[PDB]
């Protein structure tokens, strides 16, 4: 199932899983949002397990996991685009696009907003169809 | 101050271009042109606003369906409608704005020069 | 959306007049704000503005103040000649179209 | 929607919160109020004021980092926070209590102006929201400018008042992106 | 045509095109010099196309972007190539090993610079030849 | 000459200058001449001489990130190069006109001088050029001395006085890549 | 041999050599321990082949090319694992899966330490079959 | 032990001593003595004591880094270490000989204390080894006490006294990689 | 104080739990529990440790063959010991600890309060 | 693994009695030390600690030192009344099971 | 000073080393040697020149042809010369400079010490 | 490239002489440069270097100056003793391979 998020880490949501085929391909690849919260999940969740006292979010050790985990480009690029009104993504959702038979989920995609509202399949059509595409193709 | 022209009397199903001549002050690139109306004994309502800069709508949800863009040189605007019927009477007014507060959350906030108004019937 | 006090507002030479507006949303900053009005047959006058500001000379008369939602506007000593329809203004694009009251006479 | 007949977005909305016990997080409520959750019971006022709350032009900040951490990592976020403004002023105080920093908002008209520049940060911080007040042109990065003169960040005892928005972990760590 | 540049961009030369399997690889690979040039070429563009002012190049402004669009690393590889008399790459031109009949493109190279001069073809034979080969498995 | 038949190199160049309004370029003309061309109007001189300048061993900087940015990117553009620097002294003015500061390169002999600091940083951004007096031995990063004592960075009214080079956004992008 | 190290570079070993495939994949792969090692032991060799001084570790030097050839995430994860209880690699030793037919040999992979002494190939079970199937792939 | 009847894992172990003249290497001997090379003959000593070496509260760091540079590097090396410890005091001296800073460990009980930061900075510049004396829980990065309140570092005129450990290039280079 | 009870005679090939009861003192989640044997006229042994956050085993190379981990209750401690012979007779001792660095690397510094000692004969 | 002196130790009541410990490998910290007696019938009590330190309010007559793999203990003023087996503890755990002496017997 | 040794007639389509050597301050490994040649009654030119670390080749184009590189050991300093004819008499001689700058772009400025001329006729 | 002042130069005992040498193009720093003669028979003399800067001893007579491309010298008081040919050098290695100067006489 590759990392699984509960329902206490997804918002409104039961258990999410997907194939190890994603998690491999987030690894492997460059520069998608989406990696970077996982990584925070995960260390959420170790920090807490091992650290079991009230001295939580020492802002010294988040400091060093976001050099290590985060990706700073990703968050100026996105700042950037905020500021020149070209759509944006905050990270509270992302587009899964997933084969509904075989439950494959291709890595998530951030989800666009614009003038504070998101937009629509319409406006990702482009990148969705290219994304399906390449299911297609990792697949055969 | 702010004059207006292009006003009178026209058809229904038809069209008017109403305009806005700047006097002594020049119009900049900013949102400072804007419109209203009123049909005579009723309160007044938006039309649309003009920012001169490049074409901004602005209109009314109701207003933009029959409500064009405008021209925008440095002392005339003009406001194209179509498709204008009866009911569009009223009489007109330039303002100038303040108003618009420009990130992409716009607000509306200050008018201050009033044109004299000019009667439309349609 | 915006409404208003009773259309049917009246008053004695001197001393004031109660003039009100409400808004269905508070105003995105509570400095925000216009009040004006119209004699029949004149073009808008601005009284007051954002945080109860005088507009460009008017009396020291006019009056106002409120917050969130909810404005108000009273007139010192007032005139026959003050007789006009009065108005509120203001609000945020995305919330509304409609950005001016319906206005209240005030003889 | 089926694209190519089998493909399906499905959308998932994350918890955020879930991440309170080991990063801040930055949510907004009304226009005047924008916080930092510092955990799952602590956090983090942003207030939005033309009231001269602190008057203390010279802060005593003898020690402020060394001889009592009221809160340490709270005063490693304030200190981030400051260290992200580009170029100049500030009046704070705490001593004792009154953990709190006033960051003045003052021009004799220009872009990149002081004010400029601790609105970038803070818009940074409490980015996903703060667009109120956002008084500024597209694209024009250096030339925000807001309604009030003051913002006041100062300690809270509270963890849970959002609404309108989403306590969001990219604010912080945008702001240490250096 | 990906990104085309004008002759108002190219110096000495006419509007180029290319075709877009080119820009997919520049945005997939990694430490590619050409990219980050494009990067800033889009971005002039953009930012004097949105400011319309005389309040131009904001520091501020340009150093988020570089932080953003630059690899810091390509830069001083490059600087201590010069220093070590190992041939560099200054940007101003770039190889573009491309198909003649179907005008495929590779992703530009460096053209790199031995004593205050270019070097020739036969210096780079080794690095010409091995990309003909990998445009031709791309073809296939 | 075609490779495998059908592959050609086509060789293309920039037109560096067309990226002068959104970032500072840096190009390098005469031996005793290079600057950097900070938009479509004003640049910055980079002058090699052996006269004493600035003698304002005491310079009056404060004020100078604060009350009067006579071009807030070009005051930006010097402290960036100062910066860079590793580790000592410089004179300077900067009030009113004379936007202006002197590095002197002294040493009482070995690598590691504060004239080899001054030097690096001075040509890494002036990099593409900068070969002239470069009085070093190869690898030798250093040990770069030159043939001036003293380096003057100091504002101009012009854009194009550009021949024996090219200008590179190399060089700024460069200095700032810590 | 791609970049043969002698017996005064490796301890207690005699000269060793790989085919350049496994070069070709140190360098367009990112996050890989070895690269780094292998850009400080070229770089060590040609600073002193070219210095020929007592000006010996310029600490400027060094910093400069650590910027340009050292992956600071890829030290610091290291550093947190090695808090958290997690094994870690120190850079001694690197596992080489190698074909012993062909001399095929992998990208070395860095070898995990756990409560001061090495794992064993128990531990990395999964991560030698994996390797193992992806040189069979590449190889086929 | 072949995987697929035909992969052999070799395991090559590196002669880090090869890069002795290019950059610093760290090494751990015994329970109180752990250094760096820094080169084919001098090298640096840390050493953890509870003896009072340096009583120099006030350092006489005036032209440390400007008049007189022992070894370019070492200062270099020294300054390093004390610059990416988080947060806060050293005793030292440095006139002459005695190129030596004692930072001592010193509190009134909590997490992130001045001893935690000289500590959290001295395991990793020191890598590969210091375990010893890591009174410390598992995960707890801020909480690293140790035994001794004093860690002296130190000048020395040797580069071979390595046993018990390797001489990584690690612990430098990650002090560095901020 | 530390108060022993579990003691007793048990046969060969058999098990018994011993047990430690905190007194004032509660225990915490360190490893402040741990336990040490000695045979009548012999000298002492460890046979293993306890700390309370987490079940640890804490056991001598030769103990934790036959010697279980323990229940770690706020005052009550638990120690399992099974297929126990004739030669595990011993008066076993509850002693509280400061002894255990923490780091990986585990020492043995500084026991301080015992527990009367408990005989066991099997 | 550790040492000790003989087992067959014994004294005069007044001045001392030598006995001494040491371990196979130098202790992880030469300040870390346990020193402690058994009275036959009795549970062990601390005597020397660390660097040398009394614990417990033992008397002060107990006397010790040493570094590395050696140290040692003396009582000043033995009484019939300190007669004990004595011992020794601490190491590392990585190193030995054997964290106590064997014990000396000392009359 | 510098000493002058290897001169005197040799035959044309030939060969002839010449050298120069050390006295009093011997060679360090830097570009200190250098040298030229000039046919009796010309003026002066340039054959090549002498860096110690590495043989460098420092050749006139027209030198390069004819002219191969040296020995360099701390006091001696061998020039080899093939294929020389006729018009390659001249009065040639070993200069001690501190004329090359060294960053890849090698100027020429300050020649100091000059032995003896030595006379070579082909 | 260099060039130089015709061949046929004499001067009468006493006063100067005008001597003048010419490069294509500007030496890499015009602080750099070598004035020297050579009386027949002898190796050459170096005589002013850099900006002007007298070598090993030579004659106070001796004077010059220039910059970019081009360069003079003058002696006073010349004397007949003076008598040599008279030489410029310089240059980049890159911009040529003659840099030394033909040689005017100066009788
Ligand atoms: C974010 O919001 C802007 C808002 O722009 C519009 O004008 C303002 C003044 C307000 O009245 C807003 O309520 C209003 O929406 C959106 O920009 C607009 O996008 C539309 C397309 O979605 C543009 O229409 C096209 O214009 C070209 C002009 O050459 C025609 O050829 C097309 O046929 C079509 O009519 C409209 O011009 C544009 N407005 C401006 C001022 O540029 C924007 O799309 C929206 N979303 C994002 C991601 O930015
Ligand atoms: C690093 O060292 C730890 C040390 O843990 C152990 O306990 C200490 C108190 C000392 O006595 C150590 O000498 C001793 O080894 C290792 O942790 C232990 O790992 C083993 C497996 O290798 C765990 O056993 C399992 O426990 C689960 C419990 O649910 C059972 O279901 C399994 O069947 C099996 O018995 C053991 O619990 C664990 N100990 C602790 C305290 O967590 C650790 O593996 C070692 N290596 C690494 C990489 O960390
Ligand atoms: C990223 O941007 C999106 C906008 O595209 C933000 O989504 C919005 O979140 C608010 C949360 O307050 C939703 O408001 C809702 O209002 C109704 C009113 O009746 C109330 O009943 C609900 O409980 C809720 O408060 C809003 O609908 C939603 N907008 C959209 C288009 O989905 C999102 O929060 C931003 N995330 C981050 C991290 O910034
Ligand atoms: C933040 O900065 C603003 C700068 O605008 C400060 O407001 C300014 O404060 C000064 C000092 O009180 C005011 O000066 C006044 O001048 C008149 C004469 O012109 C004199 O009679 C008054 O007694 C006083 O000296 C200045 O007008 C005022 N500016 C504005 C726009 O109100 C403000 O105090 C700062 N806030 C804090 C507390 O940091
Ligand atoms: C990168 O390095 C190359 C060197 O390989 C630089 O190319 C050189 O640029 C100069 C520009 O002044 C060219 O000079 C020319 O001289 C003739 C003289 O007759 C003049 O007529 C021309 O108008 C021009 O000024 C020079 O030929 C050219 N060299 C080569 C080999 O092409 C390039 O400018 C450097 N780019 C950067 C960004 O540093
Ligand atoms: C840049 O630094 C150089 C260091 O060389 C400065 O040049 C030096 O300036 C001092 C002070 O004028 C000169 O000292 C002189 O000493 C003699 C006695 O030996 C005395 O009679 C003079 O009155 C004077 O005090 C020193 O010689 C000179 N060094 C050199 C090589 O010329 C230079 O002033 C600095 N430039 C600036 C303006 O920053
Ligand atoms: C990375 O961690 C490993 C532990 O997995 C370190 O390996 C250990 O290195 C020491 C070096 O002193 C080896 O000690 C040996 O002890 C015998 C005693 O008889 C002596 O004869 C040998 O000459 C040597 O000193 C130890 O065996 C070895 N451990 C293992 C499991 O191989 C390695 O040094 C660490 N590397 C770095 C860069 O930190
Ligand atoms: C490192 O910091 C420690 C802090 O513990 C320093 O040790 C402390 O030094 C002070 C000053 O000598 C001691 O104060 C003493 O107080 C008694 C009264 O309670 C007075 O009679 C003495 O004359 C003296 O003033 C303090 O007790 C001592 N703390 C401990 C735990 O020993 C230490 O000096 C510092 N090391 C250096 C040299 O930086
Ligand atoms: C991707 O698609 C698969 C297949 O349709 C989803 O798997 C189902 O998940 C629901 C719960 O959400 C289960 O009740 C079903 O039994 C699962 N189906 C199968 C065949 O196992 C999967 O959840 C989707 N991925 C995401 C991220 O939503
Ligand atoms: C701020 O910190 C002080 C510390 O003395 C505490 O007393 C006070 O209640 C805190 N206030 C808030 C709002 O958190
Ligand atoms: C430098 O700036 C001053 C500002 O007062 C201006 O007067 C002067 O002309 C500028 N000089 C140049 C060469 O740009
Ligand atoms: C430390 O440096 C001084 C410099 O004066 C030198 O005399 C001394 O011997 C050096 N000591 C050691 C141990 O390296």
């Amino acid at each position: 199932g590759g990392y699984c998020l509960t329902r206490w880490m997804l918002i409104e949501a039961e258990l999410k899983c997907f194939g190890n085929t994603a998690v491999a391909k987030c690894n492997e690849k460059h520069d998608e949002e989406f990696c970077d919260m996982l990584r925070l999940f995960d260390f959420n969740k170790q920090a807490i397990q091992r650290l079991k006292a009230p001295a939580q979010m020492s802002i010294q050790l988040i400091n060093k996991a976001v050099n290590a985990l985060i990706n700073d480009q990703l968050i100026m690029k996105n700042h950037l685009r905020d500021i020149m009104c070209i759509p944006y993504c905050n990270y509270s959702k992302y587009w899964y696009l997933n084969h509904t038979t075989t439950g494959r989920t291709s890595l998530p995609k951030c989800w666009l907003v614009s003038n504070g509202s998101y937009l629509n399949e319409t406006h990702f059509s482009d990148d969705i169809e290219q994304q399906a595409d390449n299911m297609i193709t990792e697949m055969l | 101050q702010l004059e207006e022209s292009g006003g009178g009397l026209v058809q229904t199903e038809g069209s008017l271009t109403l305009t806005c001549t700047a006097s002594g002050f020049s119009f900049s690139n900013n949102d400072y042109i804007c419109w209203v109306r009123q049909a005579p004994g009723k309160g007044l309502e938006w039309i649309g606003c003009i920012y001169s800069d490049y074409g901004f709508s602005f209109f009314a949800t109701w207003a933009k369906d029959r409500f064009s863009g405008s021209k925008t040189s440095s002392t005339t605007v003009t406001l194209q409608g179509t498709g204008l019927t009866a009911a569009d009477t009223a009489t007109y007014f330039c303002v100038k704005t303040y108003v618009s507060r420009f990130g992409y959350y716009i607000r509306w906030d200050y008018f201050d020069l009033w044109g004299p108004g000019t009667l439309v019937i349609v | 959306v915006m409404t208003q006090t009773p259309s049917p507002v009246s008053a004695a030479v001197g001393g004031t007049v109660s003039i009100s507006c409400q808004s269905s949303k508070s105003v995105h900053n509570e400095n925000f704000l216009s009040w004006y009005q119209q004699k029949p047959g004149q073009r808008p006058k601005l009284l007051i503005y954002r945080a109860s500001t005088l507009a460009s000379g008017v009396p020291s008369r006019f009056k106002g103040s409120g917050s969130g939602t909810q404005f108000t506007l009273t007139i010192s000593d007032v005139q026959c000649d003050d007789a006009a329809t009065y108005y509120c203004a203001g609000g945020d694009i995305q919330s509304s179209d409609d950005v001016f009251g319906g206005g209240t006479e005030v003889v």
